[PDB]
């Protein structure tokens, strides 16, 4: 029943959603608020009273993709977070540059934020796109480095990651479950 | 040895594997190999043959103290690696039935057999079962991408008439565009007469 | 044959019929709906039915029988005017044989 | 597992063996219609065969010879230099085989060798699979040089890479 | 100084659905990574079919109840059909390892001994689809292969084979675990729980076939074997990245 590329594995566009179901601050651009003198949102997999509670040019707490879908209407533009700024991803890049070991403490939903956020908020950003995606691609590049550094250590046992993100983890699973997989295969062959 | 015939029946059996790995789309299934597996159901005859001289010689009981052990245990791996290359390539064949039914008619007949005509037709009634009583808010034979763009651009490929939908009434004027949710119209994706994004 | 229906027929039309249209047999089933196969299965409906067609659950159930044998003969992914005909036939048959099987005649 | 295609078409390749017992009857193994067998009798059998009868038989029905699969050049060789190895020339399923031989035979040496071997040729496997060209001699080079469940592995790894490249690189 | 953390903390006291979605996309999330069939969240998924039930007359009586916001609409819709996706995905999941292990479900009822059934496993669809399958199935070898071999090679649930007859789930699949120590925010009630170097605590498992112990420190993630991991996946200490 279930695709053969869809059976291990998540795709991308399921991250997408993944992360898509995440609150997320955000400034409104239209007025729901009822005065002392409209049907009510109600919804059943997510707080609906930040979303009752709807003041334009304020900062709510909504799920993204309402973020996405109002931000299509206009009606109200997603604010990025702190991370997404150029002072912290020179911050992440020179962690990245200092501890050749360890990974950044970025969130796990950094590259797929970034994407939904780069083809959907062109308007919405304090500091330039460009550098932005520049450091982002900076981040992805050094990020794929110490992948593919810290992949000669396939052992039979274990292998630890600390801070890898979500789209990362999709991008390493089948390569690194089949090639371990096959190892301990080999070695549970090789028990008396 | 004997099961060479088999090991050729699971050549194309990988050959289809491979066929149905690089085409996305679900092409039309290969013709089911009659005369391949009339030969293995030949030599699983004579193989049948083989055991019960085999029998009547171990009552008659000449030269038979140790050897009639040793062509018993070949006799038999040797019908089960021709029922093993039989329902591999079964399995096979059974799996990617599975999947077009789940893809496409949930949602040609010269090269399956009558058995697996049948096969198809009922677990099409099976399908058509899960998704009545429980279950039935939600299609199980629906699409398995995320919606995660509610309303989409629709072109129209092919002209089907007039079709009705939900609350509306659609047109399939042939290469027209509609601004429509993506659930309204994904079934008639799924048929192709529709096809953008 | 059917059974008893003991109200007078209406001409119901498609409008209000929308509801009980793409729900029942089109996402339950999946089977799209043309307009005249449309106009003859609310035709069909309020002969049957009668002003009770709103909330009587013979009308949902006739129609998941409807796509059930749509279902086995798959003679499309449509649905034909001329089909609604054809199975209505069918049915008219089915129904026969199975009120033969009620009471042995 | 048993509907494993890959291991069907393992199972099917000969080995090396000699026979230990004088079994007439059997001539139909080395191509012969009625030959009764010799006592220690060179031959190549089938997998499904002999995988256990070297185990039924004290002295068993069949001794499983060490194939050239398993010699000691391809040890130096796969010692030597684990990517530029070809591996398909040897055998097209080699390490499906060498599964059965070692959970048979328990080889340590072996064992040693074919998990170094199977971590080479992935990172060179994973560099290849990475790549996506916006196909080069270097890599298709070595898809030529690949086995059937590694390059199940690539098709694997590539179009997942494949995907999520076109799911970041546009809608 | 006076640390005052605790008189404040008890001076500032002086089921639900989004908990419910949130445990439903950890059960798609650990069932979509996992070799074995999970057990079944009966009462969880009988609360989201009438939860979704409930929204579905309840988006049917506005629209019938149709100043024109059609926006809290749009968000009754895109919730409905986002909510149908993952229930969809979830159990066309499992229905795919449901054909994958078909011989094993169909032993592990025919054992008796076996403490595992399908009562507590499967839904009662999942139970008919498994079941009318392994019938299909059977009647299409035996009308296939199976007629023409003899009475001891017909057996599907054979065990004493060559090569083993019977599907069997990788118990030792390598996968993606992420730890989130226990469900609740009370750290001192898990037995298992150990404070380690650093501050940071860790769950400490064996793996047997190397006979090793390994440390799992909070908030780091990992590649593990399945049985490893098996006891704190259905004590629901870990998430299957």
């Amino acid at each position: 029943s279930l695709p053969a590329h869809l059976q291990q594995t998540f795709s991308p566009e399921e991250i997408q959603f993944i992360v898509e179901n995440e609150p997320i601050k955000i400034f409104p651009r239209i007025t729901t608020r009822q005065k002392i003198r409209h049907t009510r949102w109600q919804l059943i997999t997510t707080d609906d009273k930040a979303l009752n509670n709807m003041v334009a040019m304020r900062s709510t707490e909504v799920v993204l993709w309402i973020a996405l879908l109002l931000k299509q209407q206009s009606k109200c533009s997603i604010v990025a977070p702190q991370w997404l700024t150029t002072k912290e991803l020179d911050r992440k890049i020179q962690y990245e540059k200092t501890h050749p070991d360890r990974f950044s403490e970025l969130p796990w939903n950094w590259l797929v934020l970034a994407r939904i956020l780069f083809n959907k908020a062109k308007d919405d950003f304090h500091d330039p796109i460009h550098e932005l995606r520049g450091k982002i691609q900076d981040l992805r590049e050094i990020r794929q480095i110490k992948v593919l550094k810290g992949l000669k250590y396939l052992n039979e046992s274990h292998l630890q990651l600390d801070n890898l993100s979500l789209l990362e983890i999709n991008e390493l699973r089948p390569f690194i479950t089949e090639i371990m997989d096959k190892l301990r295969e080999i070695h549970t062959a090789s028990l008396t | 040895m004997y099961g060479d015939l088999g090991n050729k029946l699971v050549l194309e059996a990988k050959r289809t594997k491979q066929l149905y790995a690089r085409s996305n789309q679900d092409v039309n299934l290969p013709m089911y190999h009659e005369d391949i597996i009339r030969n293995i159901l030949k030599e699983v005859s004579n193989l049948r043959k083989n055991t019960e001289y085999l029998k009547e010689q171990q009552q008659l009981g000449m030269l038979d103290d140790k050897v009639a052990k040793c062509q018993y245990f070949v006799t038999l791996l040797c019908m089960e690696r021709n029922k093993r290359c039989l329902l591999a390539y079964q399995r096979l064949r059974t799996d990617i039935l599975d999947s077009m039914a789940w893809n496409n008619n949930g949602l040609d007949t010269n090269n399956l057999s009558h058995q697996e005509q049948e096969y198809l037709k009922e677990y099409c009634d099976l399908i058509t079962d899960l998704k009545s009583g429980d279950l039935v808010d939600i299609d199980l034979s629906g699409s398995l991408v995320p919606p995660s763009d509610v309303f989409i651009d629709v072109r129209v490929l092919k002209d089907a008439g007039e079709i009705q939908t939900e609350y509306g009434v659609f047109n399939l004027i042939k290469d027209s565009q509609f601004f429509v949710r993506q659930s309204d119209v994904e079934r008639l994706i799924q048929q192709g007469y529709l096809q953008k994004i | 044959m059917f059974g008893s229906g003991n109200v007078l027929p209406v001409k119901i039309q498609p409008p209000l019929l929308r509801p009980l249209a793409y729900r029942v047999l089109s996402r339950k089933y999946g089977l799209s709906i043309k307009s005249d196969g449309l106009s003859a299965l609310a035709e069909f409906v309020g002969t049957n039915i009668g002003a009770n067609w709103r909330q009587g659950p013979a009308t949902i159930k006739f129609l998941e029988q409807f796509a059930a044998v749509w279902k086995q003969q798959e003679r499309g992914l449509f649905i034909d005017q001329s089909g609604v005909k054809e199975v209505i036939q069918e049915m008219k048959e089915r129904e026969k044989v199975e009120w033969s099987h009620e009471h042995p005649i | 597992g048993y509907y494993d295609i890959d291991d069907v078409l393992a199972d099917g390749t000969e080995f090396p063996c000699k026979f230990q017992y004088d079994i007439p009857g059997l001539g139909y193994l080395e191509n012969n219609p009625g030959r009764p067998i010799t006592k220690n009798t060179k031959l190549s059998l089938p997998l499904w065969l002999a995988r256990i009868l070297a185990i039924v038989g004290p002295v068993p029905f069949v001794e499983l010879l060490p194939p050239d699969m398993f010699s000691t050049k391809v040890m130096n060789a796969i010692k030597t230099d684990p990517v530029a190895l070809d591996l398909h020339s040897i055998n097209s399923h080699f390490f499906s085989l060498a599964i059965k031989w070692i959970m048979l035979f328990s080889e340590k040496e072996l064992a040693n060798v074919v998990s170094e071997l199977l971590l080479q040729r992935a990172q060179e496997l994973n560099h290849h699979a990475s790549s996506l060209s916006i196909t080069n001699i270097a890599t298709s080079t070595f898809l030529l040089k690949l086995e059937e469940m590694e390059k199940e592995i690539y098709k694997k790894s590539h179009e997942s890479y494949k995907d999520t490249k076109r799911w970041m690189f546009k809608k | 100084d006076i640390n005052i953390d605790d008189i404040l903390a008890e001076l500032d006291k002086e089921v639900s659905p989004q908990q419910d979605f949130s445990d439903l996309m950890k059960s798609w999330k650990n069932e979509r990574c996992s070799p074995e069939l999970l057990p079944y969240p009966h009462q969880l998924m009988k609360r989201l079919l009438n939860r979704i039930s409930m929204q579905s007359q309840l988006i049917e009586n506005i629209s019938m109840g149709f100043n024109e916001s059609k926006l809290p609409l749009l968000c009754m819709e895109t919730e409905l059909e986002r909510l149908k996706f993952v229930i969809r995905s979830y159990i066309r999941c499992r229905l795919s390892k449901i054909d994958k292990f078909s011989l094993y479900l169909r032993q592990l009822n025919e054992d008796e001994n076996s403490l595992i059934s399908l009562t507590d496993l499967l839904s009662k669809d999942e139970i008919k689809y498994h079941d009318t399958h392994s019938l299909i199935w059977l009647k299409l070898v035996n009308d296939s292969i199976l007629k023409y071999m003899p009475e001891e090679l017909q057996a599907i649930n054979d065990t004493e084979g060559s090569v083993n007859m019977i599907d069997e789930p990788d118990w030792n699949k390598f996968v993606f675990i992420h730890v989130n120590g226990p469900p609740d925010g009370k750290w001192n009630e898990d037995p298992l729980l150990q404070e380690n170097e650093f501050g940071k605590p860790c769950y400490t498992v064996t793996i047997p076939d190397l006979k090793e112990e390994v440390e799992l420190t909070i908030g780091s993630i990992y590649v593990m074997r399945y049985e490893v991991i098996r006891d704190l996946l259905r004590d629901d200490k870990v998430a299957l990245i």
